[PDB]
This record gives structure tokens, C-alpha cells and sequence, in this order.
């Protein structure tokens, strides 16, 4: 059969699975910190 | 002291700024999930009266039960910087919400895709042995469905009410030094 | 000392340079998978108050459960230049993502050729001890299938929130040093 | 079969789970905080 | 020392010169297949600056993991000879491959045709016992078929990135020598 | 039959298995290295 | 010294002069098989830039692994009379073919007659059996089947290269009794 | 049947089993340091 | 079948579950002793 109890979490927000290195993370983190600085 | 003594019972409107999923199984107690609020109203004194201190941070522990659908939650630590100087407690209290003892949700089970898989599975086996005039993945898929456990997510800006246990004397960081110097 | 007190509870908005995946079995608290991100705003402390912290690495370690599709972070270290000093402190903080405790992803499994394969073979099996009026393949594709463990995999430049549970004094590695030829 | 004793609660207030971040729980405690002080 | 300190969490780009096939069995983190990378980067720092470490070889260690086809690295020393001096450290670092940790691969099995021989005798023994109104070969190729174990091939001339997860502090041999002539 | 949750990373990036000797993989990354720095 | 510091990592292009046969089987590694090349390059060096260590023996060991088809080599000695001195040092390296580690070669077995003598006894007397309205020369064949192991076979004059893990210091015979001769 | 994964390495570079004496190869390799050093 | 001796309190006299926060039991007490005073 199925579950017991509701298997269903009310609000989705899952992660993006997108493949950047390293250095491309690197260089949006300084992209997001100078926009938010100004 | 220019700080009052907190006694027992009081309690103060609050707001939860972390959640987290309380793992609710029969050992939760030892697996906490960490939370957060932070005071958002004026400490209630039993003699109708009160004691400014708002806008601080509180953290907390948390872990569910599964018979009523609440999140039991105890305190850990008080974080103040009323001024130049800083404090940090420890605060035995706990949390409550809409009147009663912990805040409440509503449990979740995942175990529903295998379960399914588990139940065909055996349902196939009794009648393919039933209709002669698979068995060995049954076990398989139970003890893939036997790791989980329900928990209860608590959201991030619900309402509570932390209230302190055992009552305290509230000290900053300096007056402790100072007092940890004598001995 | 130009470092002020960080508080406990304190946060501060970061972003995740490499990413990981979970190993989230019934032993994974032992298997940690590290993971690492950079701080990309400022410290919020508790009384509406900063302290500049940014661009500085924090490395990570990882490992979900099953039940809760979340990828619990308890952090390692910190780093951090700012002007001619080096700062390398010990940090007992976690990380949170959209509110709730832990970064959320996809459970992932891979039994599927395998458990097709298994399946089969006792399918067949079944079907031919019937029908007389193989068996020691399964065994072996079960103990290769039971090898795995489901892992929730987490890319790298998703936007979480450092929290530092209990508070520390930053401090440089020279100072560090000083006070350690004192004793 | 079903349960014994009543299976219901009698005042039914449930948490909502939304998907906002820290920092947004922050800015509407600093709100709340605000508007009861005045 | 002209040598700064390579704070933890510092990541440099890289590229693979020998690979291996990692072992991916239960029993892998023993039997370890070394590797090595050469430096064709700068050394990326925390708050956004470099140490020109470039052409240089350290040497590794892999084994692989089933559940996620990646293959754990796990580094073992440097080595660099930026002038007229020599390298020689320890590092505890480990490698990354697009964005994740460990490099991935895609897993590889060779029991294909040991398998179906294996499955080919108990299907012909299930039907000879079925329809009289071997068996002894079968358990031999079982034994013979399980002694293999599923390997992770890596090629030699991918890029990856290797990662420092703990600070240290680079010095040349002759400066080694000098501080081990003290004690 | 199949497995449970869903049996895929949602981001396919796999490694190149080409088969260069050690020293043609020197050679690449000194080209590499010299692009880089120019 | 007129000797460099081979540093950690440094390689050589070399060409193998005495082949083995890799003893594959879950006993191996302590049943090891010589074998031998000799150096046919310059050293290369971590900064670009080499020593000229040409025409010279480094012996070796052999073993093999059946997952990956490859054969593990674990260096023993070097040796070397460039001019009128001898070296003799021990290398703890390894060798590498075509980028990944360990030379490559074709897994080979042999119970080819035996084990078709075992499966034709066991067919013949599943059916005598079954027929009814030999058996104990089938348990001889298997454990004369049973004593061998499969094993990887390499030839003599195929193109590899060593790689030294551990750096070391190159030093002659004279050099080496002078200093024995200190303590 | 057959096995799980893919079986099969994705870049076949075998070694040469050829029967050629110790002093054979011992050439070989003058021959090709000396050409090489040329 | 049932149970045995008689399975009933014979004054039922319960408690009213309502979903009032601590503050307004506070305030509430308050009304109330200071009418009881009065």
C-alpha cells in the first residue's frame, strides 16, 4: 500500500544542480557581494 | 546591577527565525535539530511588570513526538549587546505555542514509493504461489523503507512565546570576567 | 582588540563554491563529504548590528538523512586576509537554507539495473519451479544491489546562511601566537 | 479497524510552513518589534 | 620568509597527468591507486588574491565510491623547485571536479561472460530436474565471478582543481634542515 | 522490479577517458599554463 | 654534491626489458614476479627542468588486479656508473602506461580442458539420474581446477614510465661508506 | 545474466606480447635514447 | 464484548480546549482578580 501520515513537505524549494567549477562560483560570490554593497 | 532578576515563570512573545525538521522517533531526544528566534516583545514578570529586552537572539534545540504533533523544544543560550557591552547566558526555558507546551505541526512520512514497491511485491508472491495448481526482494525493500522517520517542520516566522524555566540573574560578559577573577 | 565579540547566533548570507553529495545512509555522520563556501554579505548580530566579514572562506563537512531530503553542514574552520593578517579560527557553526535547518536536495538512488536484474531472476525462478507440472544468481545480484546507499547531491552556487551556534572572539594568527608564548 | 479513544483535537492550530530566509524573518521581527513598541 | 601562508580553503586549478581506476568495493579506502596532477594555476585566496604556484607536481591517492560514481582523492605532497631551492611538504588537501567533490567517472564491471555461463548451467539444471518425468559447476563460476569488483576509469588530461582543507605554511628543504638542526 | 527515488543526477558532466601518455600531458599543460598567464 | 634533490614526483620515460606474468589472484601481493626496465629519458622535474639519469637499471616487482586489467609495479633499486662510481640507492616508486597507473595487459586463465571434463561428468550424471526410470570423479576435477589463478601477462619492450613517490638525494657507493662510517 | 554497469574501459591501449630477449630490448632502449637525445 | 462494572463517570465535568495565547491567560487572570477584588 502507501504511506501513513501525509508524505508531502507543503512548501518546495529544492536545490539547482548546475555544474560550474569552482572559480565560476568564486566570481559570481564577488558579482553578488559588490551589487549588494552598492 | 542595572539588570533585574528574572524569576521563574516569565515569559515573552517571540518569533522563529530558523526552523527545522524535528526528528520525531523513538531516539529524537539525543538527535537534536538546531533552531533560532529572537525577542520580539518585553519580558512578563509575575507582579505585572516588565523588563526591556528585546531584539536579541535565543538558541534552541528542537525534536518532535509523533502521538501529540508538537516540536519539543529546549533552550540553549541568550546573545544581547544592550549598549557597549555583550552578554551570553545559558537559559534552561523552552517554548510555547498557541497556549500549550511546544510548537505544533503535522508530521511527514516519505516511505511511499517503497512501500508501494514492497507491498505489489508481495502481493505478487502470494498469488503466483497460489495459482501454481519476487520473495527475495521483498526483504530487501522493507529494510530500504525501515531507515526513515516521521518528522515535523516547523516553518521560519511563526509566532511563539519563550518562558524561562528556572530563573536567573542577567549579568554581561565583563561582570563575569570579574567575578571569574576572584577565584 | 579591533574584533568585536561574535555573538552567539549571529548569521551571516553566503553562497556554496563546491558542493558535495551526502553520503546518507545509516552510517553517515563518519563518512563526511567536505564541502566549502565564501561569505558574500555581513554578519547580522543580534541587536540590528554588523561587523564587515566578507570575502573569506569557511570549509564545510556533509551528510543527510534519508527522511528529511536535507544535507546537514557542520563547519570546520574559517579564513580570512583582511589588510596584512591571517585569521584561521575553529568555528562549531551550520548553514541553512530557506529558512529551515540544512540545504535541501533529491534523494538519488542507482539499483535500478541490478534490482531489474534481481527481480527477473526470481520472477523466473518462481515461474519454473511452477510450472514443472536461476536460483543461486539472485543471491549474488542482492549482495551487489545492497552496496549502494542513496545520496542527495548538492551543486555549487546555491545561496545559504552560515549560523554561528555558540560565539568566539576573532582574532589574528599573530595574536594567536603572542598569547601562546605566555604559557 | 480504526482507533480507540477520539482521534481529533479539538482546537485545530497548525503552523504555516512558507519558504522565507533568515534575513526576511529578521526584517519582519524588527516590523513586529516596531509597531507593538508604538 | 618570501613565502606566504596558504590559508585553509585555498583552491588552485589543475590538470590530471596520470589516472587510475579507483577500487570501488566495500573495501577500497585500504587499497588506495595513486594518481598525480600538475599546478597550471594560481593559487586562489580568500579574499580575493594569488600566490604564483604554477608548474609544480603533487602526488595523490583515489578510490572510488559506487552509490555516487565520483572517485575520492585524498593528496599526499608537493613538489616544486622555484629556483635554485627544492619543495617538499605534506599536503592534506583533496580534488574537485566541476563544482562537486571528487572527480566522476562512469563505474565499470567485467563479469559478463563468467555471469552467463553461470546463469546459462542453473537455468539447464532447473529445467533437467523439472522434466525427468551441472549442477556442481555452478558454485565453482560463482566463486570465480566474485572475486572482481567494480572499478571508476579516469583519464589522464582532465581538469580539475585541487583544494587545501587545512592552511600550512610553505617553506623550502634547506629551511627544514636549519629549524631540524635546533632539536 | 525498479528502484525508489528517482535513479538520475540531474546534471551530466562525465570525464574523458583518452588514452595520452604522461608526457603529452605535461606538454598540455605547459600550453595551458602559457595561454593563461597570457 | 654534483647531485640534485630528486624532489617528490619527479618521472622518466623508460622501456621495460624483462616482462612477468602478474600473479592475479586474492593472494598476490606477497607472491611478487621481478620484473625490470632501464631508463631511456631525463628526468623531468617539477619547475621544467631536468637531470640527465640515462642508461641505467631500476628492478622491480609485479602483481596484478582482475577488476582493473592492469599490472601494479612497486620499484625496488636504482642503479647507475656514470663514470668511474656506482650508485645504488632503493626508490619506493612506481610506473605508469599510457597515464594511468600500472602497465595494462589481457587477463588469462587456463582451466579450459579441466573445467570441460568437470561440466561433461556433471551433465552425465545429472541425466543418469534423471533417466533411471561419474559422480565421484567430478569433486576430484574441480579441486584440480581450483589451483590455479588468472594472470596477466606482459611482454619485454613496451614503452612506460617511472615516477619516484618520495624524493631522495642521489648519492654513490663512497659517499654512502663515508658517512657509515661517522657513527 | 549479464553484469550491472557498463562493462567496458573506453579507451582500449593494450600492451604488445612480444617474445624478444633480455639483450634484444637492452638495444631497443640504446636505440631509442640515442635517437631520442638526437 | 463490553466491559464489566459500570463505564461511566456520573458527573462529566470537562475541560475546554481554546487556542488562546499566554498573554491573553495573562490578561485574563487579571480581569479576573480584579473583579474578585471588587
Amino acid at each position: 500500500g502507501c504511506a501513513g501520515v501525509k508524505s508531502s513537505f507543503d512548501c518546495d524549494a529544492t536545490t539547482s544542480d548546475t555544474c560550474m567549477t569552482m572559480t565560476k562560483a568564486n566570481q559570481l560570490a564577488r558579482d553578488k557581494a559588490a551589487k549588494q554593497a552598492g | 546591577p542595572r539588570f533585574p532578576w528574572i524569576s521563574s515563570g516569565s515569559f515573552v512573545e517571540a518569533i522563529v527565525v530558523e526552523g527545522a525538521d524535528a526528528n520525531a522517533s523513538v531516539t529524537g531526544d539525543k538527535n537534536t535539530a538546531p533552531m533560532q528566534l529572537r525577542l520580539t516583545g518585553k519580558v512578563q514578570m509575575p507582579n505585572d511588570e516588565e523588563f526591556d529586552l528585546t531584539g536579541c537572539f535565543v538558541t534552541l534545540e528542537a525534536w518532535g513526538d509523533v502521538s501529540s504533533e508538537r516540536a519539543i523544544v529546549r533552550s540553549r543560550s541568550i546573545s544581547c549587546k544592550l549598549g557597549d557591552d555583550d552578554i551570553d547566558q545559558k537559559i534552561a526555558g523552552h517554548v510555547s505555542f498557541m497556549g500549550k507546551n511546544g510548537i505544533k505541526g503535522e508530521v511527514v512520512m516519505r516511505n511511499g514509493q517503497i512501500l508501494l514497491y514492497a507491498g505489489g511485491a508481495g502481493f505478487l508472491d502470494g498469488i503466483g504461489k497460489g495459482i501454481e495448481k519476487a520473495k527475495t526482494l521483498s526483504d530487501y525493500y522493507i529494510k530500504r523503507a525501515e531507515q526513515y522517520h516521521p518528522v515535523i517542520p516547523i516553518g521560519a516566522g511563526n509566532e511563539v512565546t519563550l518562558v524561562f524555566q528556572d530563573g536567573f540573574q542577567l549579568e554581561t560578559l565583563e561582570e563575569a570576567r570579574a567575578k571569574a577573577a576572584a577565584r
